[PDB]
């Protein structure tokens, strides 16, 4: 998705790309400081797109997630709310 | 607690300036907050020409030899006496190099007295007389704890899931579910507990999963470690007359 | 008082004033209030000044730890796209060698030989809703109460620090190459009693002759208080380290 | 072996030994990590001569 | 691939024949020190050549063999190294 040994290639447009697998492969094969930051800076907000993007691949297959937590209410007077211990709701 | 004669009586000698570190605080601009560290560090050699008196006791008894230079110091029960830079606290990062002065600073708690004037032994004796009766920890549990605190290779996983959840509320009943697989691993490799070293994930583990998702002979390390600092906290509740806000 | 931050504005880099409230509350998120009550702090006090020193014995230490590469690693999972779970002996399982990478998360939670599923090590997508900016050193500064309330005693006030969004960390483990040093965590100790010394060997960038005179000495900080300053001095830590009293 | 007997309970440990085979090693350096402390308490600290 | 009686025989040329069991099976039915020792230096090379030679010929099955240690770093800047226990990876 691009070269290693240049930091200034990294950008939105090419960390778009995949998954984190494929970010993580490129740095692998690798071979002043506000260029190195500001290359960090937007790869962790890639990785961040790509890692919501496998969750979103993957929660394709799984059930609705419930509120956590009770005692937020607005038709409470009809019934009393109670949330939901999230201990395994696995698919 | 009247020290006012006793400094105005001190002072007359000149100064016995023998060392800064341990009687100075410096405030820090907001400048990086993870190298203040790199630069105290390289200083620090520079502000302990001689080895500070409080860091290392003197002694039992040699405390009470004819010629010590710490008995001039140590004359009242309620109090500390030292000897500290001739400046207003907190000062700048940089020690300064002015002639010393000898100020005071109140024990606020009795454990404060030095080790020579109140023995470990007696103190392990006082806490075994209150220890009586009031409130235990079974030997399971604490045989748990202490192998945790003692571990060598504790998985540093843990640590990272510690950072990241940094005791929140809403991100521990998101993460229950991995938390609790990690405690489940982790008894059933080494038979300790985990997460002992922060004290708001020991709540949330007795008060959220508790009687759920974890074995009945590793939840009850959980309760016990609870239940000891609630008898803790009553203990103080029984030493205190009922008096007003004063 | 700053409230939650997002991923949107983060700034690791802020060395400003300001402390966060992580998602404020469970429901309210109405302005300024404490969300636990008043007896928490004393049972969270109590807990650090009287049951860990029994354990450790003057091991443990308050580590500053960096916020940035935590969350630069808790990013990178490695996972499939399969339907149901089937378990560790397919292939396809998160745990299994030949879909893990070198150098991601997965391998660190193999590094500990606990066992999880694809899914509970998907739920860690949830963290970054609610961050962590740094943590930073406070100081705080009381007067003597209405006991030691003399004339002679109105200026006699003390100094004590702490860490916000820190971490205590038990045993340090130097014989480890599996990670760098100086990884996460570098050495802050804010007391006399949560500063060991095999800890600053962590750090990166140690001297040749401070570790060596760091054993005898205590090597907490001069702008978090010192030992004549602060409301717990010496012989409470060195008491909790030269005794053996059944814990 | 000492370099061998370290490096069990260093990388092994946790891993692929019985719950109870590893406890050996861990008290076999546990216990000369107390002899070392114990020479720690018996020099009264003072300057490199 | 060659006769014991004879260690004159032993080198590169007839070593290079197949795996150790070549070479025991020959040492095995057999019936100045100098010869012997330049003898057992070439044999050395020749078992050690073999046994690469089986190794190769078995992991053209196996998994690939990832850095055992970290900190070894050139993109550093990016991703924390970490190292990889090789505590068990079989097929």
């Amino acid at each position: 998705s691009f070269d290693p040994n240049n930091p200034r290639t990294i950008t939105a447009q090419t960390l778009e790309g995949a998954l984190p697998v494929d970010i993580l492969l490129r740095l692998n094969r690798a071979t002043a400081h506000a260029i190195v930051e500001d290359a960090r800076r937007t790869l962790f907000i890639g990785t961040s797109l790509a890692l919501v993007n496998l969750r979103r691949a993957h929660d394709k297959h799984l059930v609705e997630r419930q509120p956590m937590f009770a005692t937020s209410d607005y038709s409470s007077w009809a019934r009393p709310t109670v949330g939901l211990k999230r201990t395994f709701c696995p698919r | 607690l009247d020290v006012d004669a006793t400094l105005a009586a001190l002072r007359q000698e000149p100064a016995e300036v023998q060392c800064a570190f341990g009687a100075y605080v410096a405030d820090a601009r907001p400048d990086a907050l993870v190298g203040l560290m790199q630069r105290f560090l390289e200083e620090w050699p520079g502000m302990m020409p001689v080895r500070p008196r409080w860091a290392a006791p003197a002694a039992a008894d040699q405390l009470l030899a004819p010629g010590n230079a710490d008995l001039r110091l140590e004359l009242h029960p309620a109090f500390d006496f030292f000897v500290a830079p001739e400046v207003d606290v907190p000062g700048p990062f940089a020690v300064p190099q002015v002639m010393g002065q000898v100020r005071a600073m109140p024990r606020i708690i009795n454990g404060n007295i030095p080790l020579a004037l109140c023995p470990v032994d007696f103190r392990d004796a006082r806490g075994f007389e209150l220890s009586v009766d009031r409130h235990r920890l079974a030997p399971a549990t604490v045989a748990a704890v202490r192998g945790a605190f003692r571990d060598a290779n504790y998985p540093m996983v843990f640590y990272i899931i510690e950072a990241v959840i940094h005791g929140s509320e809403r991100t521990f009943c998101a993460l229950a579910r991995l938390v609790a697989q990690c405690i489940q691993s982790y008894w059933r490799n080494t038979h300790n507990a985990a997460f002992v070293n922060n004290f708001y994930m020991v709540m949330y583990i007795n008060t959220y999963l508790g009687n759920g998702e974890l074995p009945e002979d590793c939840a009850a390390v959980y309760k016990d470690l609870l239940e000891h600092v609630h008898a803790l906290r009553r203990l103080i509740g029984e030493f205190t007359l009922p008096g007003d806000p004063l | 008082h700053i409230l939650w931050v997002e991923m949107a504005q983060v700034n690791f880099r802020n060395v400003g004033g300001g402390l966060v409230h992580n998602r404020p509350v469970r429901n309210e998120n109405q302005p300024l209030h404490p969300h636990h009550d008043a007896e928490w702090s004393v049972l969270s006090k109590i807990y650090y000044y009287a049951v860990v020193p029994a354990f450790s014995r003057g091991n443990c230490c308050t580590m500053g730890v960096r916020y940035d590469r935590v969350y630069q690693l808790v990013q990178t999972m490695v996972v499939p796209e399969t339907d149901e779970e089937v378990g560790t002996d397919d292939p396809r399982h998160p745990l299994h060698p030949r879909n893990l990478v070198p150098n991601s998360l997965n391998v660190l939670f193999h590094n500990a030989c606990v066992a999880v599923d694809a899914d509970a090590m998907l739920i860690l997508q949830e963290t970054v809703t609610n961050m962590a900016e740094r943590t930073t050193p406070l100081l705080a500064s009381v007067a003597p109460d209405a006991g030691m309330a003399t004339v002679a005693t109105r200026d006699m006030r003390t100094h004590d620090g702490s860490l916000h969004h820190g971490l205590l960390m038990m045993a340090y483990q130097p014989n480890d190459a599996t990670l760098l040093e100086g990884a996460f965590f570098y050495p802050a100790p804010v007391n006399a009693l949560f500063a060991c010394a095999d800890h600053l060997g962590a750090m990166r960038d140690v001297g040749a002759e401070v570790r060596a005179a760091a054993q005898h000495v205590p090597c907490v900080p001069h702008f978090l208080g010192a030992n004549y300053y602060a409301t717990v001095r010496q012989p409470v830590a060195q008491h909790a380290a030269q005794s053996r009293a059944d814990e």
